[PDB]
RNA sequence: CAAAGUCUUUGGGUUCUGGGGGGAGUAUGGUCGCAAGGCUAAAUUAAAGGAAUUGACGGAAGGGCACCACCAGGAGUGGAGCCUGCGGCACGCGCGCUACACUGACGGAGCCAGCGAGUCUAACCUUGGCCGAGAGGUCUUGGUAAUCUUGUGAAACUCCGUCGUGCUGGGGAUAGAGCAUUGUAAUUAUUGCUCUUCAACGAGGAAUUCCUAGUAAGCGCAAGUCAUCAGCUUGCGUUGAUUACGUCCCUGCCCUUUGUACACACCGCCCGUCGCUAGUACC
């Protein structure tokens, strides 16, 4: 007679020695599946207006003069944009944002201002302890220096192997 | 290429994911979860009675997780096993067949529950990768090159076997020995929704009634 | 299914079996169904009458 | 962005992950953690100080967060939704434990007493709430949908009695006495109830 | 038993049959 | 294009040529072409290189995580009888059901769920009436269904009463006799009902399962929706708790041992073995 459906498989100890050997040489070649993690000009041929006087000049004398005007533009139109677009958005009314050479001075000063600009950094940003130019000696991060002469073979050896670590890392 | 359920997680965030059993559980089986919940990491074990399909699917997606491992039994012997995405993800319902729980051998000790090497053989099929790719999202994303057990999911004869081995390597071979269960898997249905659903499109189903039913594979 | 095979025992001797219908359904026998003697449990593919006859081909 | 005062700067500037909107925001008292709530999200990211990745996404709300509040005393955060459920976190130390507290109406304004023991709400009826921490009851509740003066705008085709424009509280301080709550919102008139003899003592205009 | 020999003969007798019918096919 | 013309298909004289391209594959006794040689002979493993790569092992100290750990409990299973699976071939093992009673049983009485299914070419879910101690019978009816069954008047549960600690009225195995139902067919009892029979079992050794809130446990009900299921599985709801949420002390697992990141603050050299390479001198 005829079965209607695949008999369910018999786990014998020759399925388990195809099995497991098959393991060791996933293992052993170290290929197997695993979820990664997802990490983080053209030349013109149109006449050049500029005579060649003139293209000198200019290698005599931002990102770009025509691309900065690109981007002067172009957030000139957005904050348009977001004026028109946040008031239908908005449940309150808004005003405009923007209405769009000598001296500029700027309306609101920012930071303190009668402090002074050194202040600001922080101490540890204008020395960190660093390791000296000679071979001679060693600075570590705390600033305990240490000489090539004055250590002991090992000490010689527990700073190489400190210096392994902290370089393997 | 990973599957479009799972393409925007896929190796950027961690799965949680819930080992649940199915009404008034045998003691057999309520070990038997617990093997489940051991052999994926981050996995928790919540006991089932009283709770509906609705409410337990629904008050997931509002928790937040990846998906859903339910398990049935008949006497003890655990017989079936659902694996099922959330977020409007697929599901698919395994039948297992041997089943030996961690239980009964020894007190040889406890498991590693380091994230896990896995091996997948034998899936050739387009319904084979799909089987793949939501096996795989089970587990936390990129295990460590020299991390000591490994998952094999092996699919000789239809029937996907799979075991749980940890591994060392001697001066010339690796030798291994088996921690956890042993399986016999095979899906029968794979629906589109959950399995709260029960009414979304079946992408597969496993015919028994059919002319040639014995003579294909995966199908 | 009933009065097909006389003994539980003669059941077991035949599960597995491709079984088949008047209507042109399919399926196999499973278990041997013991409190009766002679009856089993029988997977088809859709739900048979009671109007109906199984037939098991055999040579 | 955290921002220093002793030499105008910013320290960090947390962000989430897949750049959400923050409307409110609430800061451990021992400036460890920084907690922040959206509008698109609804779920409560949770920065530290000194390393400016998010801890945890603390979620469990339906719809979106209005305010974030932590007691200095017990170091307990109360979250805010629009769910009309009053949701307390304790989110320090091995317990994870969040106190779910139900509420009639959407809850726009939550207040945190220096105790660390009550904590007043706003709801969109109108009303103040105050409940307890320790225990999910309430203490009491202040009904404030009488005495808001509400204006009629010029484009308005509704009466100043019956819009719903302004009728609730959209804040809350408790005075650090612990007696008095001031109330202010899209209306044109400010509040000072008291607490315990739950009466109003003089509305501003 | 009968299941294992039922099964494996007439896959046998399918998977020949093609390789008969393909032989005629491209003659 | 002044011919490349000669008012809708054409005839002034004459010479010559074609009977169809371009890229490609092929068989072929159809026809011409076309060759060499006939003595002449190498020999599971190093050095090294390639690829791969912070050289490898161990200790100490610090820290993280867990019902494979500590710590605290409920309900049990194993002791009994049966049910079932696994072994074995009289028995060993696993999942289970039953009761040992007074927080009960028995008799009245009070009376409350949820998920569900249901009849066509046929016999489905079935109210109601009537008959029967009952099981059931019967005459009718509603329903292809939020429409009729059905408010599924379910069970624990509640009250009033009887029993009175006696293997008792607890328990219902084993069995005798009769009456029903399904079915072509009930013997080795299909099942149900009725009377009698009235066993073990007085809380279960060593072992050991499941479980943190509408849950555990008690309790009944609906469905078997291409596998697994039938005194079972998947579910459902009613009654409704004790106990735990700490700590790395133990048993395991894991991480770190440059602070590098940017303030302020605090801290302020981890250790040993062996290789590795370089020089110096020794044999």
């Amino acid at each position: 007679f005829d079965r209607t459906a695949k008999p369910v498989p018999v786990i014998t100890s020759e399925v388990t020695e195809s099995l497991e050997d098959m393991i060791r040489r996933r293992i052993q070649d170290s290929n197997f599946d695993d979820l990664q993690r997802r990490t983080l000009f053209e030349l013109s041929d149109v006449k050049s207006s500029k005579s060649l006087a003139e293209i000198y000049e200019d290698d005599y004398t931002a990102l770009s003069e025509e691309l900065q005007k690109a981007h002067s533009e172009i957030s000139e139109l957005y904050a348009n944009l977001v004026y028109k677009l946040d008031v239908l958005s908005s449940v309150h009314f808004v005003p405009k944002p923007a209405s769009t050479e000598t001296p500029t001075i700027s309306m609101e000063d920012a930071q303190p201002l009668y402090m002074s600009n050194a202040s600001s950094l922080a101490p540890q940003e204008i020395y960190n302890v660093g390791k000296a130019e000679k071979d001679g000696e060693i600075r570590l991060k705390n600033g305990v220096a240490m000489s090539k002469e004055e250590l002991t073979r090992e000490d010689k050896n527990r700073l190489r192997r400190a210096l392994k670590r902290k370089r393997s890392k | 290429q990973v599957d479009d359920e799972y393409a925007a997680t896929s190796g950027i965030m961690d799965p949680r994911i819930i080992v649940t059993t199915s009404r008034d559980p045998s003691t057999r089986l309520s070990q038997f979860a617990k093997e489940i919940k051991l052999l994926f990491p981050n996995a928790v074990r919540l006991n089932r009675g009283n709770y509906v399909m609705p409410n337990l699917v629904d008050a997931c997606k509002k928790s937040g997780t990846t998906d859903l491992v339910v398990l049935h039994e008949h006497r003890g012997v655990p017989t079936s096993l659902t694996i099922s995405h959330f977020p409007h993800g697929p599901t698919a319902q395994f039948s297992l067949h041997n089943v030996v729980m961690r239980h009964d051998i020894i007190n040889a000790g406890n498991q590693s529950e380091v994230n896990p090497h896995l091996i997948f053989d034998n899936f050739t099929t387009a319904l084979g990768k799909r089987v793949v790719c939501i096996l795989k999202h089970l587990f936390n994303a990129g295990p460590k090159k020299d991390s000591e057990r490994v998952i094999t999911f092996a699919n000789r004869g239809d029937f996907i076997s799979v075991r749980q081995h940890v591994y060392v390597r001697t001066r010339e071979g690796v030798e291994i020995a088996e921690v956890g269960p042993r399986f016999e898997m095979r899906l029968f249905e794979l629906r589109l929704g959950t399995l709260e659903n029960k009414d979304a499109d079946v992408e597969w189903q496993l015919r028994r009634f059919i002319r040639t039913a014995n003579k294909k594979d995966y199908l | 299914i009933k009065d097909m095979f006389s003994s539980a025992m003669e059941v077991a001797r035949f599960e597995g079996a491709q079984i088949k219908t008047v209507s042109g359904i399919r399926g196999e026998i499973k278990r041997a169904l013991s409190k009766p003697e002679g009856h089993y449990r029988a997977a088809f593919e859709d739900k048979i009458l009671m109007s109906d006859i199984v037939i098991l081909r055999s040579w | 962005r955290a921002w220093d005062l002793i030499r105008y700067r910013n320290f960090r500037t947390f962000t989430g992950t897949e750049r959400i909107q923050f409307n409110c925001l609430a800061v451990d008292p021992s400036g460890e953690v920084v907690c922040a709530g959206s509008l698109d999200n609804f779920d409560i990211h949770v920065w530290s100080v000194q390393t400016g990745q998010l801890l945890d996404a603390l979620s469990g709300h339906e719809g979106p967060v209005s305010c974030l509040s932590f007691s200095q005393e017990n170091s307990v955060l109360a979250s805010a939704s629009w769910d009309k459920t009053i949701r307390i976190w304790s989110i320090f130390g091995r317990s994870q434990q969040v106190e779910p507290i139900e509420v009639y109406s959407d809850v726009l304004a939550l207040s945190m007493r220096p105790d660390g023991k009550e904590v007043a709400v706003s709801t969109l009826k109108g009303q103040i709430s105050i409940f307890n921490i320790e225990d999910a009851k309430q203490v009491g509740n202040i009904d404030c949908r009488k005495d808001i003066i509400s204006g009629r705008f010029n484009q308005d085709r509704f009466t100043a009695k019956n819009s719903e424009r302004s009728k609730f509280f959209t804040t809350i301080h408790y005075s650090f006495d612990g007696m008095a709550i001031v109330a202010g919102g899209n209306n044109n008139s400010i509040c000072l109830y008291d607490v315990p003899n739950e009466v109003l003592l003089k509305r501003f205009i | 038993f009968e299941a294992r020999q039922r099964i494996e003969e007439k896959n046998k007798e399918s998977s020949d049959y093609h390789a008969k019918m393909a032989h005629i096919v491209n003659t």
